[PDB]
């Protein structure tokens, strides 16, 4: 069955989080106040490789 | 002689406090004949013994106790540990026990297998050796007569009362853990034991603060009321002939309402006014003569207003009911002239409330028609020791959260009339809800409250969350607001003080001019806030002003003449490095020299936070810029300041990125 290609290409995560006035890290809701969960995006860039597992 | 007062007495500190003068007894010679008796231990034994018995048995035992006859307990080890204490050091054995068992205690043999020592120890009981031996289950009435007759009393339990408790054995033997009298002895817990025992009149049972002394005195007045010896303070004075703050002397005044409006004297009403502080009456020069409480436009004279706001509510003398005066000058009754007659009691209260534990903001809840701007203008003009007590610059009005919204909440709830079917105008709504008596119908309020609740739950609460979070970020503030569920639905951090003015609010609503909309709409809206709030019994308003004002007057009496450098202090956040030394004020302290030199070595390095400094300097004269500080760990307890020093409650944060600073002490 077909798989859509939009899974593999997802944008960066910087626009989804912000800082409250009491320095509380809370996430920005776009579709309802129940949209407070983990985004699905861009994990390759904030990363450092293992010392013997090079991949 | 024996006299009983409603206070915790000790032989040590009660004379340095000046307790009888604090009740009003004039003993000014200081001929040191009034010997005291410490009652800390009998209050604590009362606390421990109310666990085990009925309060009826407890109080009816404790009453019949001669406090002049000295006696003392000595409690014992248990029955199977007392023989072990008799085994080592066999010299300390009373001559009563047995010549058959004494010879078997005093020998050196290990007595491992006991063939007749087993029988001599099982048949042994303590009751034929020690003569009182109260019990574990003694019905504690008989304890008191045992201590009145003898002077040493043996017991086997802990829950005893009346005297101190000495140990018979050293401390490793247990499994449960003389006095100068000079004929004018005073101290609490009356006695019916002897003639010449007296009980102090004056203060009501209703207004005793310790609540165990109050329970005791309620019982000792509910029985034995005919056989007491009630004497006034003046009779006590004729029979005779680390200074603490947050403990005011307090009286009640006994004025009345009078008119001279036709050139004739005529008394109309009869009033009493509870818990007014003595220091403010000494400040204002209040005496017996005729006073007038209006000036030139119908507004109260700014000292009677401070007097009524400073204390709790009024009370009628004829009906014994709560009374609220008319702030308006339009009479079914008005009060123009009064006349003060006398003062009735002289107890002392802790000004510090129980709810005040940590340094955190204060949320006051008032109704709509409280004297907000006038009480703020009165508290603005107070400056005791160079510091202003409650500045306007960090107090929050009730409508400040309502005026920042773009549909501007009062203007938003003016537009409620379109949802209702048959009113279709604001003036028609204000006519329809009311009776033409200004007490409204309940069904119109129910329909309008069902229309009003989505406006107050949805379009107010997250804006209130953002506002009170912003105000908590920019300092430690004090927020006047309404309808305490406005502080409960929006999650407000800080203390909560439900308060109530001593005046009628609903007539105060419709006197003011140029307010928002019609005054009838303001009164309807006030009723909707009052219906919205809770069912909690609020308080009177007097406690918060007593806390604000009255501790600084004792400090002005104490350290009004020393130096500001060595008697001032300052605490706040402190960041080590220097880029484009850093310090933010958090709390200021006035105290004497010994108190500050005790304050310096306390562990102020436990609490830490995040400190954010911006670059918008403001109109104030020294080089200091606004900032923000957000506390992270635990909060600062008030014991870690003091009981004795006097500090400011609420302040602002004025000195960029985060800094992670830690707070410290500084003085001269």
């Amino acid at each position: 069955l077909p798989i859509p290609p939009t899974i593999y290409t997802k944008p960066s995560h910087d626009s989804y989080y912000y800082i409250d006035a009491l320095n509380r890290v809370r996430r920005k809701t776009y579709q309802g106040p129940d949209d407070v969960y983990v985004p699905n995006c861009s994990i390759v860039e904030l990363l450092e490789p293992h010392e013997t597992l090079t991949s | 002689a024996y006299i009983a007062v409603p206070a915790v007495v000790d032989s040590r500190s009660s004379e340095a406090i000046g307790l009888l003068e604090s009740f009003g007894v004039d003993a000014g010679s200081d001929a040191n004949d009034v010997s005291y008796q410490d009652h800390d231990y009998v209050v604590d034994q009362l606390q421990y013994m109310l666990d085990g018995y009925e309060a009826g048995d407890v109080i009816d035992a404790l009453v019949y106790r001669n406090w002049l006859h000295h006696s003392v307990y000595c409690l014992l080890p248990p029955k199977s540990q007392l023989l072990e204490y008799w085994k080592s050091n066999p010299s300390v054995i009373p001559d009563n026990v047995d010549r058959r068992l004494r010879k078997r205690l005093m020998l050196k043999k290990d007595l491992r297998k006991d063939d007749e020592y087993n029988q001599l120890a099982r048949a042994f009981k303590i009751s034929d050796v020690y003569a009182p031996l109260i019990s574990s289950t003694t019905s504690p009435m008989t304890m008191i007569q045992n201590l009145n007759q003898g002077e040493i009393v043996y017991t086997t339990t802990d829950r005893v009362i009346g005297a101190r408790v000495l140990l018979y054995a050293p401390r490793k033997y247990y499994a449960s853990t003389r006095v100068p009298h000079s004929r004018f002895n005073v101290g609490t817990f009356p006695s019916i034991a002897t003639p010449k025992c007296s009980v102090m009149s004056g203060v009501d049972i209703e207004s005793i603060p310790n609540e165990f002394i109050k329970l005791f005195y309620q019982r000792v007045k509910s029985i034995h009321a005919n056989i007491l010896n009630d004497i006034s303070p003046q009779i006590v004075s004729d029979m005779i002939n680390h200074v603490d703050v947050y403990r005011v002397d307090v009286v009640n005044v006994l004025f009345e309402v009078v008119d001279v409006a036709d050139g004739l004297r005529s008394v109309s009403r009869k009033l009493i006014m509870h818990t007014v502080p003595v220091c403010i009456l000494e400040l204002l020069g209040i005496e017996i003569a005729d006073y007038c409480i209006r000036q030139e436009d119908g507004m109260f004279t700014d000292w009677f207003l401070l007097l009524t706001m400073l204390s709790d509510g009024l009370t009628d003398r004829r009906t014994h009911c709560q009374y609220l005066i008319n702030p308006s000058s339009m009479p079914p009754d008005v009060i123009l002239n009064i006349s003060i007659t006398g003062f009735i009691n002289r107890h002392t209260i802790d000004v510090m409330p129980d709810v005040y534990d940590f340094i955190k903001p204060i949320g006051a809840v008032l109704p709509k028609g409280s004297f907000k701007s006038t009480i703020m203008r009165v508290l603005d003009s107070i400056s005791v020791l160079g510091v202003k007590i409650m500045p306007r610059a960090h107090v929050v009005d009730s409508d400040e959260v309502g005026e920042q919204m773009e549909p501007t909440f009062e203007h938003a709830v003016m537009e409620i009339y379109k949802g209702i079917a048959g009113v279709d105008s604001l003036d028609d709504l204000t006519k329809w809800v009311l009776n033409s008596d200004l007490v409204p119908h309940d069904d119109r309020l129910g329909q309008l409250f069902q229309a009003f609740l989505p406006l107050a739950k949805d379009l107010l609460a997250p804006m209130a969350r953002q506002f009170y979070d912003n105000s908590m970020s920019e300092g430690r503030l004090l927020t006047f607001a309404h309808a305490d569920s406005e502080l409960l639905n929006a999650n407000y951090f800080g203390h909560l003080l439900r308060l109530k003015i001593p005046y009628i609010t609903e007539v105060n609503l419709m006197i003011r001019k140029n307010r928002e909309g019609g005054e009838l709409f303001q009164l309807v809206l006030s009723y909707l806030y009052k219906m919205y709030a809770t069912s909690a019994q609020p308080k009177w308003f007097g406690s918060l002003l007593r806390l604000l004002i009255c501790p600084w007057l004792h400090m002005e009496k104490l350290i009004g003449e020393a130096d500001p450098a060595s008697t001032s202090a300052e605490i706040g956040w402190h960041v080590p490095r220097e880029q484009l030394d850093g310090f933010i004020p958090y709390v200021s302290i006035r105290a004497p020299r010994l108190v500050i030199e005790e304050l310096m070595e306390k562990n102020w390095g436990q609490y830490h936070a995040q400190v954010i400094v911006t670059d918008q300097l403001v109109v104030g004269e020294p080089r200091r810029v606004s900032a923000k500080a957000v506390i992270k760990g635990n909060h600062l307890p008030v014991k870690l300041i003091s009981r004795f020093a006097c500090f400011t409650l609420t302040s602002k944060y004025e000195m960029g990125a985060a800094y992670n600073a830690r707070l410290a002490f500084r003085s001269d």
